[PDB]
């Protein structure tokens, strides 16, 4: 029919397997398929791509009603495959992925190995937010599995190095079902602040930044970015350590949904009426109040510029 | 993407990227500068006249000099001739020379058979200490106890001298013939406790080493390469650099060096000299064989970036400067001039040149 | 180029009450004949965070413009202070007179004003909602900013 | 681990410099801001160098100039600190809104 | 190093934010010419605002008359004949 050619983006079906099957497409299948986002070879092409919506387990079904047998034409599954965890995934068995899944889901105590961070209920639901380190196994385990979202989902998004240890990794569940909502990516870098500030006590202190924020989409627009955001924010804030609180390359979505909870925030405090009242504030305060927010400086001036056009 | 393209792009854009720069081509290329702490002397018609001492490597071929040059920089630095004030006959060549933090007037050298000398810019060569029996590269001056050497050499031998005191200057006053596995690639002196020294050695151990104690050894770190140089901080006490053959700059806490507090990436082969800046503290510049250099804001280690400047490299390298056509052998930043820098390239070129950001 | 060109400004009661009405004696020239009427307009700002708070306080045309040089009186009555902020009307502001030739403005004359109570017990005190009749506006006339632009004129 | 280099000597060229006269704004980024400009725009035009150096002198002009007039706003306000509302009032005053 | 999103973005790069390319000692030093012995912390972005202002109207005019001569280059002149539409400006008459 002269018609062997398809879209990735709409070929791509991507599902999470609750008591029903959540399906959508993703944004981006350009790190897998090239530039193009297309896929010449296979006429009537579907890609099922699926996850249990508890222990993440991805089980990969390709189906063509007819595929070109020439050497040069590419190997959809095999390239999808390369980005899933290695021999961690069910290849067209259906069967095979719900028995794997059913018993994996026996004994996955996500929440028994993780360090709790805090709590929080939306609708009348409660969510429970946990954080964990990319060098325990099970983590290791879950994050590849859950890793390709960072590629289908984030413009540029690159795996990370799971060595490092600099790595921590937050996970938003569903607490009276297990099922995960979501996950963040952070990491500590070191932060010099003179050699007084570092001489004085021995702590080493952190700029800690937020690298890869991810909602699945079945769960999004329910408020749940912004209390997992204000969740970590906060963790941060209690955190000694902790200095300044930066994002990676934020694109607008993020820049929006940080500006909403940010000022949210700062009103909670009453930055609002301190600058609404005063234009003489002196660098002193000012340093003191950035330093305290722990919010990086120009997103400080944002913020300042911001509040001062309220009501 | 060649060397001399490189260097047309980098020529075409000198104006935008430094206030100053001189490049002037040595008769023989030299292995060692620094500048020398002469007060900033007001000229005639805008001339400020800084002194250098500069280094020959003649291999074999003609007699090598301990040369004393004097460059003359336009007034608007401090806010066109380059002269040879001395010369001095000098064995072999000198890879590395300091002048005496106390006295000016005296310069150490270390020369290519570990040989030790004492020169003096008023009469000449005052000592001979020889203690190295192998080409040497470590020679530092104590800032804090006057005539307190240490020398380095390949033969795995640190050697401590004493030369303030007129007595004896020409046998070491202590002796490490065990300190490390292999060459001593560098060792430094801490700039405030003034017994404390530092060593990187090609056994790929890094040493914070104490001369009171008996131990000798306080602090022993396995580099993930060979480190070729380190620095102390000038304003930190505990803070601590280095650099190897892996490229990235590691940066070190004196009071757990267990872990690195983190790791500078950009140059792209070996890194051979190390500096952290006396004015400006979190400055730090390095030279490595990618005919590279670079200098790096460490207050800014791991900032929030825009994305247009994000592609350019991490956020803590202040710049870069490619006016070089091949390894760097030595630079030295002017202590009196914040950002004015020296620097002498494998070919046969000196450069002097300060950059244009003049934001610290 | 220009036709009409503005010599000079010269306000007349200054300092005033800030009630009292501004009046200008305008002094400028024409260089030849034109049809059309000049537009004198005089906006007050009312406050510095936005320009809602500007208010137009009142046109005056006058035409046909004797070729040489004229003389002017422009006057027009103070701002309405119910449209200017209770805590913007004390201090400095700044007021723009325009002169433009048949809807086109080629001259704009930005003034600074400092308005002031008038005792020292008051500035020094001055109290919760302002006194109105004890404050005194000072219009820095001496060297106003004025822009000159070129238009099509006849 | 560093590595002596063969000794090759030097006649003749085998000497160049550069002095650097300019105003308060550096010219790298300014080029940056304006071709930031350029592409909102959406302009195709090409933007000569001489012409970016123009608008960097008329840029920094203008900013000298409200400057000064920040500066005297705030002097009639009897402090010395320029804040937010000065530099409103002095572009005010060249009839930007 | 630590980087996640360090990839290669689908598109085109395109130019955000660089009027925060105008280094803040930059503002100030324009601020000391002109006699602005103390500045405030919080007048920087105001300062940024109407530099990109004025730069936008000068850059517009520049290429509309550009535009209107008919060429495909905005050269010194150009500039010149765009800041002509900025009026000219004395302190007192
Ligand atoms: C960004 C992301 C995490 C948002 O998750 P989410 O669960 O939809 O977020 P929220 O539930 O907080 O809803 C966010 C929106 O609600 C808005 N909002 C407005 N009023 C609100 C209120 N009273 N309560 C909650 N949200 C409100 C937020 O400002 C934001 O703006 P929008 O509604 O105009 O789009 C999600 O889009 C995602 O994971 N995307 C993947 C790709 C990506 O961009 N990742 C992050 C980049 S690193």
């Amino acid at each position: 029919k002269y018609l062997w050619t398809s879209s990735a983006n709409e070929a791509l079906r991507v599902s999470i397997v609750g008591e029903n099957a959540v399906q959508f497409s993703p944004l981006f299948t350009y790190p897998i398929y090239g530039d193009s986002e297309k896929i010449y070879g296979y006429k009537d092409l579907i890609i099922h791509l699926a996850f249990d919506s508890v222990t993440f387990k991805p089980y990969v079904n390709v189906k063509y009603s007819a595929k070109l047998g020439d050497d040069n034409i590419v190997d959809v599954e095999k390239k999808l495959l390369s980005f899933l965890p290695k021999d961690d995934v069910i290849v067209r068995d259906e069967a095979k992925w719900v028995d794997c899944f059913a018993e994996e889901r026996k004994t996955h105590n996500l929440s028994d190995v993780f360090e709790k961070v805090s709590e929080y209920s939306l609708n009348g639901e409660e969510f429970v937010v946990y954080k964990s380190s990319l060098v325990d196994d099970f983590a290791r385990r879950m994050h590849r599995r859950v890793q390709i979202f960072s590629l289908l989902f984030i413009e540029a998004a690159n795996y990370i190095d799971e060595t490092d240890p600099s790595w921590q990794i937050y996970w938003l569940l569903n607490k009276k079902t297990k099922e995960l909502i979501g996950f963040v990516t952070t990491y500590k870098y070191w932060h010099y602040l003179g050699a007084k500030s570092f001489d004085e006590d021995i702590d080493k202190k952190f700029r800690a930044k937020i690298s890869q924020f991810l909602i699945f989409p079945p769960y999004q627009n329910k408020g749940h970015g912004s209390c997992l955001y204000e969740a970590i924010i906060q963790s941060w804030l209690e955190d000694k350590s902790i200095t300044e609180i930066t994002v990676e390359d934020p694109n607008e979505a993020f820049d929006d949904l940080r500006d909403r909870n940010d000022i949210q925030r700062l009103r909670k405090l009453g930055y609002d009426a301190v600058f609404q009242k005063h234009s003489d504030l002196s660098d002193e305060f000012l340093e003191s109040s950035r330093k305290s927010l722990k919010l990086e400086e120009r997103q400080f001036n944002r913020l300042v510029e911001m509040l001062l056009l309220l009501n | 993407l060649s060397v001399d393209e490189e260097y047309d792009l980098w020529k075409s854009n000198v104006p935008l990227m430094y206030d100053f720069v001189s490049e002037t081509r040595l008769t023989w290329p030299s292995l060692t500068v620094q500048w020398l702490p002469t007060p900033v002397q007001e000229l005639d018609g805008g001339f400020i006249k800084q002194e250098l001492i500069i280094g020959t490597h003649t291999s074999g071929e003609e007699e090598n000099y301990l040369k004393f040059a004097e460059i003359n920089l336009p007034k608007e630095i401090l806010s066109s001739n380059i002269r040879i004030t001395a010369k001095y006959e000098h064995e072999e060549e000198i890879t590395r020379a300091r002048y005496m933090p106390q006295d000016p007037n005296i310069v150490a050298t270390i020369n290519g058979q570990g040989t030790v000398f004492l020169y003096s810019r008023s009469e000449g060569l005052q000592s001979t200490l020889k203690f190295h029996k192998d080409n040497g590269y470590a020679l530092s001056f104590s800032t804090l106890v006057k005539g307190r050497l240490l020398s380095g050499s390949d033969d795995h031998t640190v050697a401590l001298w004493e030369v303030g005191s007129g007595g004896d200057p020409t046998k070491p006053v202590r002796t490490w013939n065990d300190l490390h596995s292999d060459i001593i690639n560098d060792n430094k002196w801490h700039n405030f406790n003034k017994d404390l020294f530092g060593t990187v050695s090609e056994d790929s151990l890094l040493k914070i080493n104490d001369v009171r104690a008996n131990n000798t050894t306080i602090d022993t770190v396995k580099c993930p390469q060979p480190f070729n140089t380190l620095a102390f901080s000038h304003h930190s006490s505990n803070l601590l650099a280095a650099a190897g053959m892996d490229s990235y700059v590691y940066l070190y806490d004196l009071r757990n060096m267990k872990e690195p507090l983190h790791h500078m990436s950009g140059h792209e082969d070996a890194v051979n000299n190390l500096e952290f800046s006396t004015h400006v503290d979190g400055v730090v510049v390095s030279s490595g064989s990618d005919n590279r250099l670079m200098m790096w804001d460490l207050k800014q280690i791991g900032a929030e970036q825009t994305p247009d400047d994000a592609e350019d490299g991490v956020p803590e390298l202040i710049m870069v400067h490619a006016g070089h056509r091949s390894s760097v052998n030595d630079f030295d930043l002017n202590p009196q001039i914040p950002w004015l820098v020296a620097s002498a390239e494998e070919e046969n070129i000196l450069q002097v040149w300060k950059c244009s950001h003049s934001l610290p | 180029m220009s036709v009409v060109s503005l010599l000079g400004v010269k306000i007349v009661n200054n300092p005033a009450p800030f009630l009292a009405p501004y009046q200008f004696e305008i002094t400028f020239e024409c260089l030849e004949q034109l049809q059309k009427d000049l537009e004198w307009k005089l906006t007050y700002v009312g406050s510095a965070t936005s320009s809602e708070y500007d208010q137009e306080l009142d046109s005056l045309l006058v035409g046909p413009i004797p070729v040489g040089v004229n003389k002017f009186l422009f006057e027009a009555d103070a701002p309405d202070l119910k449209r200017i902020p209770t805590s913007e009307i004390l201090g400095v502001t700044v007021i723009l007179l325009t002169c433009s030739y048949d809807g086109r403005e080629f001259v704009r004359v930005g003034y600074y004003v400092n308005n002031e109570y008038d005792s020292e017990e008051l500035t020094q005190d001055p109290p919760a909602k302002p006194i109105i009749e004890r404050i005194r506006r000072n219009i820095l006339a001496e060297k106003p900013r004025v822009t000159r632009f070129a238009i099509k004129w006849d | 681990a560093r590595t002596k280099q063969t000794a090759r000597k030097s006649t003749g060229g085998k000497r160049r410099f550069q002095k650097s006269t300019e105003l308060l704004i550096r010219k790298l980024p300014f080029q940056r801001l304006v071709r930031e400009i350029a592409q909102d725009f959406k302009t195709d035009l090409r933007f000569q160098s001489s012409a970016i150096g123009a608008l960097q002198e008329s840029v920094e002009a203008y900013l000298v100039s409200l400057f000064e007039d920040t500066n005297l706003a705030a002097i009639h306000a009897k402090r010395v600190t320029i804040q937010k509302k000065d530099i409103k009032l002095a572009r005010r005053l060249r009839g930007e809104r | 190093k630590g980087l996640g999103k360090g990839g290669a973005k689908r598109h085109r790069k395109i130019l955000r934010d660089n009027i925060q390319g105008i280094t803040k000692p930059a503002i100030r030093r324009l601020a000391r010419r002109g006699g602005v012995k103390r500045i405030s912390g919080l007048i920087y972005e105001e300062v940024r605002a109407v530099l990109k202002s004025f730069l936008e109207s000068v850059i517009r005019d520049s290429v509309t008359y550009t535009e209107h001569a008919k060429r495909k280059t905005v050269t010194s002149l150009d500039v010149v004949y765009a800041l002509k539409r900025q009026g000219r400006t004395l302190y007192g008459f």
